[PDB]
RNA sequence: UACCCGCAGAAGAAGCACCGGCUAACUCCGUGCCAGCAGCCGCGGUAAUACGGAGGGUGCAAGCGUUAAUCGGAAUUACUGGGCGUAAAGCGCACGCAGGCGGUUUGUUAAGUCAGAUGUGAAAUCCCCGGGCUCAACCUGGGAACUGCAUCUGAUACUGG
RNA sequence: UUAGCUAGUAGGUGGGGUAACGGCUCACCUAGGCGACGAUCCCUAGCUGGUCUGAGAGGAUGACCAGCCACACUGGAACU
């Protein structure tokens, strides 16, 4: 059965980047939506957008930067089978800080960089870079 | 009964105490329940030879905690000295 | 102006109807002490012949590896058939911490303090294809900033 | 490979036996020999080695080889192995020191004379 | 304020004293994953008002037997 | 603990001068200095990589007269240093009083002044040191002692040194035979023909 | 006693392992699958850089080799960090209790998680900056670290109720 | 290639006992209690701060120093 869809939606995007799509959809969920905010405005995605009331479906319209894709290394970093959680001080630098870790805090979900800044920790959902 | 005193804690021929306190049965250099100094006697100039803790000494003291020959002669130098 | 290092040479063979041919092959690797580097493996009868063609076919096909000041710009890891290879930079003074081809081919690409470790197999022609390989898709700050449309500032 | 099934059960380690059990994790034993003998080595190689069968005093009864070229040893000589296999003979896997207790070390050797207990030479 | 426990009832056959089983979820020391773990506990139940299946709330006190350490302040989701 | 061998062997070896001698003749005319010591020596073997390694090691080591014990305390307390490895190896190195002595020229070869300290003749801050391993501070006065001051061997070393290029962090004052050890060698005062890579690789397989 | 001063004289003071490849360092003579070497691949069967001796060389040095024992290399029990078509590896197939995991929205709780504070984590040892024995080993001042546990207050995005 | 273990055994009332709580002990009542998150049985082993190795996670180990426990020819028992 379908029992991850944050690890699903990084798939599609993995899959949409590889095979050229322009944009790809999927069941929305308020935390993909979340994870999807957070990727457009570090430049990641181009947009977001959620239609829909009753099944509402979330498209993201993906980004490619001299004919290649942008994303080239995204993964679930805790997964249903292994929960990570890392304290503040030892949250890890993606890519020697290039990349990103999206990490979700009690203050919403954020990147990395941010939770450093605002000083707390949380569950690390993926690493993208 | 609860003491103040000194531990042999150095090398051959070189020796440097250190002034805990400690219950009286157990050993020299041994268990300790707060260590409040130290005593190089061989230490040259420039530089303290001697540190002491007088606060928690005098603490322990209020506590019940006696004092040994050698302290006794250390706290009165400190005292002249300071 | 270019470094030419000469990292294996074997003997391979090769079996006729009259007997065995014994035949040379030579790997080497070439660069400019900077960010320009290529492998060249050459084949022939003589070790000097095999050795003269390898040099050829290193001075083309080269690629341009964007390197920090003296190192690496980020820990990366390549794959070529039977290397898992990983290399991280590290700070000045410390060398090149790497086995078999991959310090020849470290050396001449210019870098100079980089922790690096080979896994699966050690095999030279494989693990210097692996590492030309990660070194190629090495992302750098001004190419991921251009790329994701933000500041080097804002990626820090 | 799962997380779930190594909680479950845990990585086993591999315990490695001893390649030298008789010597019970000391570097040498002392040991008297029963027997003197030669045998022929394994398969590429062609020779009268040069072993003995010695009874250990842990009592153990093992083979070792005698190094060196020529020796004075007889029965009921009380000898020291020390562990190393030779890789050539089939179930010799110890060696013993020249040079303690009764083995006399090897005559006229001038070099490696260290591992076969010879003094040295006065000029 | 003081230091205090909640867990399910297993056992309350004998009288005044009843079995709780703590559920603590701690993680795993070497492989990181996150398990439950029981640990049964004697508790003593005056008046045998507890019955199989219902979450109490224990705090440590002055040792009852042998086995028992521990005893209940209340008692909540009393339903079968 | 102190190497008792031939010295231009160890040249010969490594194909340069290492500067064993004290410099009044020249190279050439004492030794074969382009050929490896002993009856192979016309030949030369195809060095490996672990060769090219251990041979800069063993000319550093040969330089400084240090072992291979206190040389592997120097690498082990240089990588704990912060910053640079091989720089701060080099410094290490070059702390030492009997070639902080040579480079001020009290003493002709480094053996020469490896012994001038040993002897009882030179005084570091006022205090008669012995240890040819001490390390010298920035700031530190070195001086030769009132009775050894006549010996003819230091002047006879304070005029080759003039020949020699005169190190930066050093002031010495040849009249009443003193120097003055201002701060630790930087690796451009230092030799450039030496790949302390090399080394600091080898020793951190 | 440490330490210092004076006296005579280069005297009273260098050995061990290795040199076919791994592995830095090569030739000659005796022996002919014998004597023997060896940690692995492997030498020697009458032209051995692989045995034994000599000369030369290489590495260490008041030590040098060999053995025993642990880790590393070994990503060769792989949590970080491996695989299962043919190299060792998918149970012959299915149902299913205990167990592991679980679509999507709102409210509540705060157990898991995260932040802060307090108590504790003996001294020594490890690490950082200094000080004392001529230096070093050694001794020592102060700090950091002891990644943990308990309590109080708070955050509620994710997991759990 | 150890799946069942336990009758003072698990709990209650009361008496005795200990410096002190307590099946620590005794009389009666209840038939319980431990166990697949490995009880019971077998082999090995003093435990820890730490030590060696390793980049780390780990692996191995507990000699010197220091903390705790246990033992004093072997097996018990009390007295001050």
């Amino acid at each position: 059965s379908m029992q991850d869809p944050i690890a699903d939606m990084l798939t599609r995007i993995r899959n949409g980047q590889a095979a050229n799509k322009a944009a790809v959809t999927m069941p929305s969920s308020k935390l993909k939506v979340a994870i999807a905010n957070v990727l457009k405005e570090e430049g990641f995605i181009e947009d977001f957008k959620v239609e829909g009331d009753t099944k509402p479906e979330l498209e993201l319209t993906l980004k490619y930067f001299q004919g290649k894709a942008v994303v080239e290394s995204i993964q679930r970093v805790s997964r249903p089978g292994l929960r990570i959680y890392k304290r503040k001080d030892e949250l890890p630098k993606v890519m020697a800080g290039l990349g990103i870790a999206v990490v979700s805090t009690s203050k919403g979900v954020m990147t990395d960089r941010a939770a450093r800044q605002a000083g707390l920790g949380g569950e690390i959902i993926c690493y993208v870079a | 009964m609860v003491t103040i005193r000194l531990a042999r804690h150095g090398a051959k021929k070189r020796p440097f105490y250190q002034v805990v306190v400690a219950d009286s049965r157990n050993a020299r250099n041994g268990r300790f329940i707060e260590r409040v100094g130290f005593f190089n006697p061989i230490a040259s100039e420039k530089e303290e030879g001697t540190r002491l803790d007088l606060d928690r000494i005098a603490h322990w003291v209020g506590q019940g905690a006696t004092i040994s020959d050698r302290v006794a002669a250390l706290i009165k130098e400190v005292n002249k000295a300071a | 102006e270019l470094q030419e290092k000469l990292i294996a040479v074997n003997r391979v063979s090769k079996t006729v109807k009259g007997g065995r041919i014994f035949s040379f092959t030579a790997l080497t690797v070439v660069g400019d002490g900077n960010g320009r580097v290529g492998f060249g493996y050459g084949k022939a009868r003589e070790v000097p012949a095999a050795i003269q063609k390898a040099m050829e076919k290193a001075r083309r096909n080269m690629i341009n590896v964007a390197l920090n000041n003296g190192t690496l710009q980020h820990p990366v890891k390549g794959v070529h058939t039977g290397s898992r290879v990983f290399m991280q930079p590290a700070s000045e003074g410390t060398g090149i911490i790497a086995g078999g081809a991959m310090r020849a081919v470290l050396e001449v690409a210019g870098v100079h303090n980089v922790l690096a470790k080979a896994y699966g197999s050690t095999n030279p022609i494989n693990v210097v294809r692996a590492t030309i390989d990660g070194l190629e898709n090495m992302n750098s700050p001004e190419m991921v900033a251009a790329k994701r449309g933000k500041s080097v500032e804002e990626i820090l | 490979a799962t997380v779930n099934q190594l909680v479950r059960k845990p990585r086993a380690r591999k315990v490695a036996k001893s390649n030298v059990p008789a010597l019970e994790a000391c570097p040498q034993k002392r040991g008297v020999c029963t027997r003197v003998y030669t045998t022929t080595p394994k398969k590429p190689n062609s020779a009268l080695r040069k072993v003995c069968r010695v009874r250990l005093t842990n009592g153990f009864e093992v083979t070792s080889y005698i190094g060196g070229e020529g020796h004075n040893l007889q029965e009921h000589s009380v000898i020291l192995i020390r562990g190393g296999r030779v890789k050539d003979l089939p179930g010799v896997r110890y060696h013993t020191v020249r040079g303690a207790l009764d083995c006399s070390g090897v005559k006229d050797r001038k070099q490696a004379r260290s591992k076969y207990g010879v003094k040295r030479p006065k000029a | 304020k003081i230091r205090t426990l909640q867990g399910r009832v297993v056992s309350d056959k004998m009288e005044k004293s009843i079995v709780v089983a703590i559920e603590r979820f701690v993680k795993h020391p070497i492989y990181g994953k996150f398990i439950k773990r029981t640990t049964k506990l004697h508790v003593h139940d005056e008046n045998n008002e507890c019955g199989i299946g219902d979450v109490v709330e224990i705090r440590e006190c002055r040792p009852l037997s042998k086995t028992k350490s521990w005893t209940l302040v209340r008692v909540v989701e009393k339903a079968v | 603990a102190r190497y008792l061998g031939p010295k231009l062997k160890l040249s010969r070896r490594e194909g340069t001068d290492l500067f064993l001698k004290s410099g009044v003749r020249a190279i050439d005319t004492k030794c074969k200095i382009e050929q490896a010591p002993g009856q192979h020596g016309a030949r030369k073997p195809r060095l490996s990589d672990y060769g090219v390694q251990l041979r800069e090691k063993q000319k550093v080591r040969r330089i400084y007269g240090v072992l291979e014990r206190q040389f592997r305390n120097y690498y082990k307390e240089a990588a704990r240093l912060k910053g640079n490895t091989g720089e701060n190896l080099l410094a290490l190195l070059e702390g030492r009083l009997d070639n902080v002595v040579y480079r001020m020229g009290f003493g002709a070869t480094r053996a020469e002044a490896r012994q001038l300290v040993s002897h009882k003749a030179i005084m570091v801050n006022g205090r008669v040191v012995n240890i040819a391993s001490y390390q010298v501070s920035p700031n530190d006065v070195v001086s030769i002692r009132e009775k050894a001051k006549k010996q003819s061997r230091v002047k006879a070393a304070l005029e080759l040194a003039e020949q020699r290029e005169k190190p930066t962090w050093l002031e010495v004052d040849a009249g009443k035979m003193e120097g003055t050890f201002k701060r630790k060698p930087e690796r451009s005062d230092l030799s450039a023909d030496i790949n302390e890579h090399l080394i600091v690789e080898l020793y951190s397989k």
